[PDB]
């Protein structure tokens, strides 16, 4: 039937060797109840039972878009946010942003455009890195030329070099600190407006090199823990600056696909810590990564059918315990809707539903055929079609 | 002085301490998109904030407007950098300003903004002497924080603070054994104080890193930390090891002993050893004992294991 239900399953479950901590009773609370989960769809099974809600994800993005209750009210000062995962997860599950839309869109982000370069949280407010590559990302999903045209990519380079560090790191924003994500962020932005000098990444490289640690993922600063957010960060950075051979590629793989949960199918994002809604793309969304990677070394072993992570259970998590009937996925059954995870689900069931490496391009659909969204880039996570949209539209200055 | 929550608080606007000044709305433009229904407690204090900001007011009375804004999106960056702003001019004391930050990381200990804020004031001021203490609270609360790990790892190399971080750790470790985090806190301790080439200590680690396989065999902190200290110089390079796991085996096994020891046989066939067919198999057996019953949710991976082993070491 489905790996996630099938008897043999049972034997998934948590083994704490009778020594209770306080990790294991955590895990133990989560896998009981992803258990009611997967067991109700054991009293019936009809039809095509697993199905992605289209419509209902699709009023929830469809307004966010125009308007936020007050709930909201901290991502005050991260809008852009916003904008990119809205556009991104209407574009996943397929619905088109009327033009007019886009314009409005258009001219919001070009507020939050500081005068100097980069983008602030929003209208009036300091330019920083998250919300910059958030802007770029969300005007490429966009686009149209009128999106294109509203980076300043002048300024946008001016700014990129006034973060930039001796050691090859990028701080997150003027006065702030840094951490892989923050390179990651330069690179992607500076990447699709095509605005790479030859000395912007000396270093950086190296320096993101550097965080990866004994486990073999990377962590957000030179001996940090592990951690999924940030591993996906540093390869993605890696690949965009041509250097995913600069790490140690056999245990960072060693590292992700270990971070997969048995039982509960989706991934968790540090060692020992609970499964999670996103980390179906910060964490399986690396696998894409490493396949191009480890592909571009030769390495014959290569699977030519199937991203290197379990993409059955992946999907029959993200579909049958992140989706809240009102719409927007969750964190993990009853932690409630958000446009973030309501994006990072969407992501990662494309990557676990998507597969293709050169001119074999096999897919797998868990649930109804209906449930096929649309392909999404591993690197700057948007429409691999939207990408090259960008980048050859602003390889032309 | 008042205070954001009071039940005697009172909006910017209908006060006399700010009626001298215009509040400046937001400018969503025309057709807003992604727009907040902000409440009118909220919004208050940001028009008048903004006000403060887009005039450069440096005012004692605007460092304290920023401490509502502050609280009211404590992720709003431009706001904290506007109080670093008035906390050097104003000249304030820092000391106090340094409990009014203890006082929101332990609010809200998952904020990055708050703690590189705290960041600011110890260097700003040259002193660890608190920190540790505090960073040991807030990872009383929440254990795997990682910006407090971040930041305790930074008070520590910056102030060469190591001393009794090893011994923290142990302490965080008995705690609970599965705290991954303490187990990288270890390895952060130990790779900069005596690194792991000493013989001796790298032995000592060995040893309670088995000791405490033994005693919580299905921890996989425990032994990602065997295979990651070792895997250093050379995981083929230890001979007895690929014996004792054997040996654990029965009263032990789980996938992470079985997966241990795929990992060795690939190393030992990589620094050319003996009976080279012989351990070929004693892996590709293991690949799908793993990849077929003991560990299939990462089947699609120990057949990647499998098929890269005989491409190439079999020919
Ligand atoms: C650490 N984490 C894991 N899952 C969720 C979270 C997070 N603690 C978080 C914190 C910092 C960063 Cl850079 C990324 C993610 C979290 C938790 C809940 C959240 C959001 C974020 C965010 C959010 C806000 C800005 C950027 C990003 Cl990437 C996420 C929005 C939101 O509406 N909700 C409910
Ligand atoms: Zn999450």
């Amino acid at each position: 039937p489905l790996y996630s239900l099938r008897p043999e399953h049972a034997r998934e479950r948590l083994q704490d060797d009778s020594v209770e901590t306080v990790t294991s009773i955590e895990q133990a609370k989560v896998e009981e109840k992803i258990q009611e989960v997967f067991s109700s769809y054991k009293f019936n099974h009809l039809v095509p039972r697993l199905v992605l809600q289209r419509e209902k994800h699709f009023h929830y993005l469809k307004r966010g878009l125009r308007q936020l209750t007050d709930a909201y009210e901290c991502l005050d000062a991260s809008r852009p946010w916003l904008c990119y995962w809205i556009l991104h997860s209407l574009e996943l599950l397929d619905e088109p942003i009327p033009q007019i839309v886009a314009t409005d869109v258009c001219q919001f982000l070009e507020l939050c455009q500081s005068p100097d370069g980069g983008f602030g949280g929003g209208p009036g407010q300091y330019p920083h890195l998250a919300p910059t590559y958030a802007a770029v990302n969300a005007l490429c999903i966009i686009g149209t030329e009128e999106a294109y045209n509203v980076i300043n990519r002048e300024k946008l380079l001016q700014y990129l070099y006034s973060l930039k560090q001796p050691d090859g790191s990028f701080l997150m924003h003027v006065g702030g600190e840094v951490d892989v994500r923050s390179a990651y962020c330069a690179a992607s932005v500076a990447s699709l407006t095509n605005i790479i000098t030859p000395d912007l990444f000396e270093g950086t490289a190296e320096w993101i090199a550097r965080c990866q640690n004994w486990e073999g993922g990377i962590g957000g600063v030179p001996g940090m823990e592990a951690h999924g957010g940030y591993t996906f960060c540093g390869l993605a950075a890696l690949v965009i600056l041509k250097k995913e051979r600069s790490l140690n590629l056999k245990s960072l793989l060693q590292w992700v696909t270990s971070r997969q949960m048995r039982f509960e199918g989706g991934f968790q994002g540090r060692c020992n810590k609970l499964v999670d809604g996103c980390y179906s793309f910060w964490q399986a969304g690396l696998l894409p990564l490493l396949h191009r990677a480890l592909h571009a070394q030769g390495d014959p072993a290569l699977s030519m059918s199937h991203w290197m992570f379990h993409q059955q259970a992946l999907q029959e998590y993200i579909l049958m315990c992140c989706q809240c009937p009102a719409g927007g996925l969750l964190d993990k059954p009853g932690k409630s809707r958000d446009f973030y995870h309501t994006c990072y689900c969407l992501s990662g069931l494309s990557i676990a539903q998507h597969f293709g490496s050169g001119a074999m391009l096999h897919d797998v659909v868990m649930g109804v055929p209906e449930n096929v969204l649309q392909p999404t880039h591993p690197v700057y996570n948007i429409g691999p079609d939207k990408v090259i949209q960008a980048t050859t539209h602003f390889l032309q200055k | 002085f008042l205070s954001l929550d009071s039940p005697t608080y009172v909006l910017y606007r209908d006060r006399a301490e700010w009626a001298d000044i215009d509040p400046v709305p937001q400018n969503d433009g025309p057709s807003p998109v992604v727009q907040i229904i902000y409440s009118e407690k909220f919004r208050d204090v940001y028009d008048y904030f903004r006000a403060v900001l887009q005039r450069d007011e440096r005012s004692e009375r605007a460092f304290k407007l920023t401490r509502d804004a502050i609280e009211l999106n404590a992720a709003n960056y431009t706001v904290w950098h506007f109080r670093r702003v008035l906390l050097r001019s104003l000249q304030k004391d820092l000391q106090e300003e340094m409990n009014y930050i203890i006082a929101i990381i332990e609010e809200q200990p998952k904020n990055y903004q708050v703690w590189h804020h705290r960041r600011v004031l110890v260097e700003w001021l040259k002193d660890p002497s608190q920190e540790l203490e505090f960073i040991a609270d807030i990872l009383n609360q929440d254990a795997k924080n990682y910006h407090a790990w971040q930041h305790r790892q930074w008070v520590i190399q910056e102030f060469r603070l190591w001393d009794n971080e090893l011994q923290y750790v142990d302490q965080l470790l008995k705690e609970d054994v599965r705290n991954n985090s303490v187990w990288n806190q270890r390895h952060f301790v130990i790779s900069n104080t005596t690194g792991y080439s000493d013989r001796a200590v790298l032995e000592r680690e060995v040893q309670y890193t088995l000791e405490m396989i033994k005693l919580v065999p299905h921890n996989e902190s425990a032994w990602n930390y065997l295979k990651g200290i070792l895997q250093d110089r050379g995981l083929s390079r230890y001979p007895n090891l690929l014996n004792q796991l054997l040996d654990l085996q029965p009263s032990h096994s789980s996938p992470y002993l079985i997966a241990f020891l795929v990992d060795i046989y690939e190393d030992m066939l990589e620094n050319q050893c003996d009976n080279k067919e012989d351990i070929l198999n004693k892996a590709l057996e293991l690949c799908e004992i793993l990849a077929k019953e003991k560990d299939t949710i990462r089947k699609e991976y120990w057949r990647y294991i499998g098929r890269s082993l005989q491409s190439k070491h079999s020919r």
